[PDB]
């Protein structure tokens, strides 16, 4: 068994496109960056405090 | 008509950048024919003042220009102070 | 978390503060309360050189009013 | 003194014009006409001149000075040259400005000199004139009047700029 | 006096700032020659804030938009004959 | 009195350059798991410090094949028309008031492509003066975009005088008028700016270069308010603005992979180029249209 | 006639004679050229302001944008000559010596 | 005093020297794993003031990592001259700092100090991430344990 | 003629003179392995048609051990390890 990854057919239709042109025109994949990034920011971090503490064995 | 809505639908599909920048700029280059307000544009601009209003003589013939700067006579810009 | 970052931008908050501050402030000191009069053009330059000359103390900031004439 | 500042600007401008013309290394003369590219406006800005001045430095300086030093950044000859490495270049060097200073002494003695055209060597500030420019910026409101009384240059200059994108291309295309 | 003043620190501050640093211890040109053949175009489309206050604004219009027109054929010209695209 | 101010704009912004790159570093901490600097000092602040101070007691290794001259003139100019590009600003009152601001802050900001150029070419290496190569051409090439972008939107103005910036916004931001422009000059000063031994001045000039971009487009786009009774309030503001728009140059920074070179010039000339046009085209005609022409005086 | 004129006219014929005056390099000798058009340049923009000709202030600026524009088919011309010959000199430019 | 001073000066002058002092790779084998996997963010060293760049002329400390064939003998050697002075290197691995499994073999140099005057040597195969950054941690305190302007004040 | 035209070559006939030698310039680039993107050991030598590549040679053998060859010489428990060196990114595979 496999699946397909590349392959979209996306449609052409005046809805379909319009999106796409959005995407283009005013970034829209980009910004998702920007939130997910974002989104990280505000997380507390994994870091650890050597040697204060030091990670598990 | 399916000649230009496939050609505009090819357009949009491949290349929306471009296709916007011809619809501003095709847009830009008509409206000041048909613009409503250009008309006031130059009045407003040839009623800004920069240089000083020469007094003419004062012989008779010419009742129309005021004597006062208050006085009636003369370009009223009502309109300028308004729009 | 994240609250960390503001003791690193608040230094540069207050160093990218002062330069603004501090021309806002000395114009007073140097101007006398008015700031410093703006000379785009011509007329607002001989403006000023004509309150120079008024003066007296040879100063365009210092401006005499109703009181300097009699 | 600034009495005579734009005498130093009017000075180190041709020196820096010496530089270049004594043929140095096309990146080092590059250099050698940007300082008097740099010069130049300040004495068009000591003259009132804001925007023909920051032409200079916009379109002149920070334009074509760019591609020059790119184009030698793109032939880059087997060894750039220098000032050091030819003598001759020295000894037009010092040629040139020893004939400046001494036609400057010459100009500052007796101010009557008369090669080519009869001069004054008086101040620079003396040619000045008189008289308040209003509101308007004569050099601002003079260039703007392309697009009210310069009706036929906007129309060649458009045109030649355009015959110019065509010519580069061509002759660049390589038949 | 307050412009040279203030062209004069900033080179002074720079040149210790590097004594401390220093004592203490085709295809590629063909695009440029398009930058600079556009870069005189907008030398004349500079002036418009001061031109769009002319008396006669209907030449202006004019003229401010066919600089423009210009901008874009040539622009668009050298795009339909490669050009524009750079040479991989 | 007048050599106090000026000192006064410069002594902060080296402070302030010297904290970004602290800031630079954490506020990419704990946005990406880390916690950036906190060894140096409380919460990293003696890291700016500690940098600046460390790298000047380095050598200044330069290569034989180097010319003195230019591997040190370079670097100088780099730094010093990086740092009168901070004069004509705005804030509340500027340095120098130029009526034709924006033309010196733009023709200045146009000088800073012979500092990578001569440090690329002096250096006599083939790995760096393809770097160098790359570099101008690129710069050079979105300076076409800086200037048309500056003339749509400062056509609203009335004059290339910065400090009419403030009463032309006042009400109203000026993104609001212009944000097909505003994203189009937030690409532009990115990619001016580089940012997707005698080595600590190079640094600061390219981290100054970046709060001053991002300050000048804060007092274009993102304006602000200004009480001549209290200049202090739009001394905030301003500040503010800018530096969360360095944050979003430290924001991007760390959320793309970068530009190949073909797409680096396909980007501007054949999309943002054309588009640019017509915008410019756009703001020249509506003002016509509108009768809504701003005064030059 | 003072001497910010004459200072620059000299500059010019520096200039004049540094492009009639080939050493090796026709990049050289190029890059003299647009110096030579600044002296014009400066001294367009010196009369011009100095007697306010008002309509004469386009000038200087169309000015620069031909010789600016001409100076990019000087660079033309020797960005391809430096292809065929391997560089700029003016030494093999004499190949049409017949 | 006299000596004071220098004192003074000595630390202000290698206080961040420890604390600034960026690293340097080759990322030669599995212990370039460990090189950047520190550089994650559980075992963060960015916030050492540390951070990993390459940059052969604008860094401290390259921590030489994996197996020291012959045929890269010349890229080292011409790599830490490159190096600006003052310089270290760090031996992380068994195979970097004495050739480890393949120390026999005809294709290892047999520990890299025959190559580079090496600093202080991380053990590990591969050295636990934390290892080296103890390691690190010793170099920064052998960095406080200088005396160069007091050597100099003394002759 | 003269001495100093006795030297003279006539025009080419097609006006078409005689081309210049090779002077093509592809530029040889060492991408590593100091190079952070040579992923550590990579002695990528390679030709610049321009910017355009028409062949790369990727001098693998930088980090050459002889790993069979120490195999040799150990049992199989021994040589265990070795596999377990070699793909230091799945080592359990
Ligand atoms: C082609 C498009 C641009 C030219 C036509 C539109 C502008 C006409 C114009 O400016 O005319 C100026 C004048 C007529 O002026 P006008 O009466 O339109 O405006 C006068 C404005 N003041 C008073 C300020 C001077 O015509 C010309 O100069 C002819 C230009 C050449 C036309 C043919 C070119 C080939
Ligand atoms: C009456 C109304 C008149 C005016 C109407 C105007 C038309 C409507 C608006 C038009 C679209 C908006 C303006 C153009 C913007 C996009 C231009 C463009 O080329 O896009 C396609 C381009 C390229 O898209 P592409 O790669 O998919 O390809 C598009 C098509 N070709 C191949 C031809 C290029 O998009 C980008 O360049 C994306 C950004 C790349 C840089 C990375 C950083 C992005 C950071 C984003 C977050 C921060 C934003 C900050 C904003 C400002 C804040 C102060
Ligand atoms: C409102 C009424 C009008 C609505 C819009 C109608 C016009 C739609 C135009 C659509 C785009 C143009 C046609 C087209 O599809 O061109 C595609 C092509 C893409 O080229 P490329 O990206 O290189 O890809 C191929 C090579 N690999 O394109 C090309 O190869 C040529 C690209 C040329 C770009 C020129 C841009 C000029 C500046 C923008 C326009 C300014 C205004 C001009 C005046 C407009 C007047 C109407
Ligand atoms: S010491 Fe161990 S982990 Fe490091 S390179 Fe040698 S075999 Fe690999």
């Amino acid at each position: 068994t496999y699946k397909f990854v590349n392959m979209r057919e996306p449609s052409m239709d005046m809805k379909s496109v319009t999106d796409r042109a959005a995407q283009t025109l005013l970034w829209t994949e980009l910004v998702r960056g920007l939130g997910m990034t974002l989104s990280y920011l505000f997380r507390e971090p994994a870091t650890i405090n050597y040697p204060f503490e030091k990670g598990p064995l | 008509a399916g000649r230009i809505a496939s050609f505009l639908k090819n357009a949009w599909a491949k290349e929306p950048v471009l296709v916007a920048s011809f619809a501003i700029g095709g847009l830009a280059i008509i409206l000041p024919s048909l613009s409503p307000y250009t008309n006031y544009a130059i009045r407003i601009n040839r009623a800004t003042p920069y240089n000083y209003p020469v007094p003419l003589r004062d012989d008779g013939n010419m009742p129309d220009v005021p004597s006062h700067p208050q006085d009636p006579q003369g370009p009223s810009l009502e309109w300028l102070k308004n729009l | 978390m994240w609250f960390e970052i503001l003791p690193g931008i608040a230094v540069m908050a207050a160093c990218l503060f002062i330069p603004g501050m501090a021309t806002a402030h000395i114009h007073k000191f140097t101007n006398g309360g008015k700031e410093k009069r703006v000379a785009h053009f011509s007329y607002q330059w001989n403006l000023m050189e004509r309150d120079r000359c008024i003066s007296g103390v040879n100063r365009y900031h210092v401006t005499k009013g109703l009181e300097n004439i009699d | 003194m600034t009495m005579y500042i734009a005498f130093i600007l009017s000075t180190i401008f041709v020196i820096g014009f010496v530089g270049f013309s004594s043929k140095p290394s096309p990146i080092y003369g590059g250099l050698g006409l940007i300082v008097s590219g740099g010069v130049g406006c300040g004495i068009v800005l000591n003259f009132g001149g804001s925007f023909l001045g920051l032409m200079v430095f916009l379109i002149y300086l920070g334009g074509m000075l760019v591609v020059f030093g790119y184009t030698t950044a793109m032939a880059t000859e087997m060894y750039p040259e220098v000032w050091v490495s030819n003598k001759t270049v020295f000894g037009a060097f010092v040629s040139g400005l020893m004939m400046e200073f001494c036609m400057v002494y010459y100009a500052l003695k007796e101010e009557e000199v008369e090669i080519i055209f009869k001069f004054n060597g008086l101040g620079d500030w003396v040619i000045y004139d008189t008289g308040d420019s209003g509101f308007f910026s004569e050099e601002a409101m003079g260039i703007a009047a392309l697009y009210s009384y310069g009706t036929w240059l906007v129309i060649v200059t458009g045109w030649s700029l355009l015959i110019g994108v065509v010519v580069i291309m061509e002759i660049t295309r390589g038949n | 006096m307050n412009i040279m003043l203030t062209l004069l620190t900033n080179v002074t501050l720079a040149s210790l700032l590097v004594l401390i640093a220093f004592w203490l211890p085709m295809k590629f040109f063909l695009v440029a020659i398009t930058f600079l053949l556009f870069d005189l175009e907008i030398a004349l489309l500079l002036p418009l804030p001061w031109a769009s206050q002319t008396n006669n604004l209907k030449t202006m219009l004019t003229m401010a938009l066919f600089l423009l027109i210009l901008l874009a054929a040539s622009l668009a010209y050298e795009w339909t004959q490669k050009g524009l695209e750079w040479a991989e | 009195m007048f050599m106090i101010n000026i000192l006064s704009l410069i002594i902060p912004i080296l402070l302030a350059v010297a904290f970004l790159t602290l800031v630079e570093r954490k506020v990419l901490g704990y946005m990406q798991l880390r916690k950036g600097p906190n060894v140096v000092g409380p919460y990293g602040l003696l890291q700016p410090i500690a940098d600046a101070l460390k790298l000047v007691t380095k050598e200044p290794l330069r290569p034989g094949t180097s010319s003195i001259s230019m591997f040190i003139i370079a670097p100088i100019l780099g730094l010093s028309l990086a740092l009168t590009m901070w004069v004509p600003l705005p804030m509340p009152y500027p340095l120098i008031n130029m009526n034709l601001g924006v033309l010196f802050m733009l023709a200045m900001s146009s000088l800073a492509v012979y500092s990578i150029l001569w440090s690329g070419w002096a250096s006599n290496s083939k790995y760096a003066l393809i770097g160098a190569l790359r570099a101008v051409a690129q710069t050079i090439s979105y300076e076409v975009t800086l200037a048309i972008i500056l003339l749509s939107v400062l056509l609203m103005n009335g004059s290339y005088t910065l400090s009419t910036l403030i009463t032309t916004q006042e009400h109203i931001w000026m993104i609001f008028t212009s944000w097909p422009l505003a994203m189009m000059w937030f690409i532009s000063t990115l990619a001016e700016t580089n940012r997707a031994g005698p080595f600590a001045m190079f640094f600061m000039a390219e981290y100054a270069n970046i709060i001053m971009m991002n300050a000048f487009t804060a007092i274009l786009f993102l304006g602000a308010s200004h009480d001549p009774h209290t200049p202090e309030l739009y001394t905030i503001n301003f500040v503010l603005k800018t530096l969360a728009l360095t944050i979003t140059f430290l924001w991007i920074r760390a959320s793309y992979p970068r530009f190949r070179y073909d797409q680096l010039m396909h980007l501007l000339w054949k999309s943002f180029l054309p588009l640019t046009l017509a915008l410019c085209m756009w703001h020249i005609s509506l003002p016509i249209m509108t009768a809504s022409i701003p005064p030059q005086s | 006639m003072p001497l910010v004129y004459m200072n620059i006219i000299m500059a010019f014929a520096i200039a004049l004679a540094g492009l009639l005056m080939y050493r090796s390099h026709l990049m050289s000798s190029l890059l003299c050229l647009e110096g030579m058009m600044l002296s014009l340049f400066i001294m367009s923009t010196l009369i011009i302001l100095n007697t306010h000709f008002t309509l004469a202030n386009m000038m200087p600026i169309i000015l620069l944008v031909f010789a600016a524009c001409e100076a990019a088919l000087g660079l033309s011309l020797l960005v391809m000559v430096s292809n065929t010959y391997g560089t700029d000199y003016v030494q093999n430019l004499n190949l049409l010596q017949c | 005093r006299g000596e004071y001073v220098v004192a003074k000066l000595d630390d202000l002058v290698n206080w961040a020297r420890r604390s600034s002092l960026w690293p340097m790779t080759f990322g030669l084998a599995c212990c370039a794993v460990e090189m950047m996997h520190m550089a994650a963010p559980r075992y963060d060293m960015d916030r050492f003031g540390v951070v990993f760049r390459a940059s052969p002329r604008q860094s401290d400390v390259m921590i030489v990592a994996g197996t020291l064939t012959n045929k890269m003998a010349p890229a080292l050697r011409k790599v830490y001259d490159q190096m600006p002075e003052p310089r270290y290197v760090v031996s992380m691995g068994s195979c970097a700092n004495g050739g480890g499994y393949y120390h026999y073999s005809y294709s290892v140099v047999r520990g890299c100090d025959r190559i580079v005057p090496v600093d202080i040597y991380v053990p590990g195969c591969p050295p636990t991430a934390e290892a080296l950054l103890y390691g690190i941690l010793q170099l920064q305190r052998k960095i406080k344990r200088e005396k160069r302007l007091r050597i100099w004040y003394r002759r | 003629p003269t001495k100093e035209t006795a030297h003279w070559k006539p025009p080419p006939w097609n006006d078409v003179d005689p081309p210049k030698d090779t002077l093509v310039s592809n530029l040889t680039l060492n991408f590593g392995p100091q190079h952070p993107a040579a992923h550590g050991v990579l002695r990528l030598v390679m030709e610049l048609s321009g910017e355009m590549v028409r062949k790369c040679d990727p001098h693998i053998g930088l980090l050459h051990r002889g790993t069979e060859k120490l195999i040799e010489y150990k049992t199989y428990l021994q040589a265990l390890p070795y596999f377990d060196r070699l793909d230091y990114v799945s080592m359990m595979c």
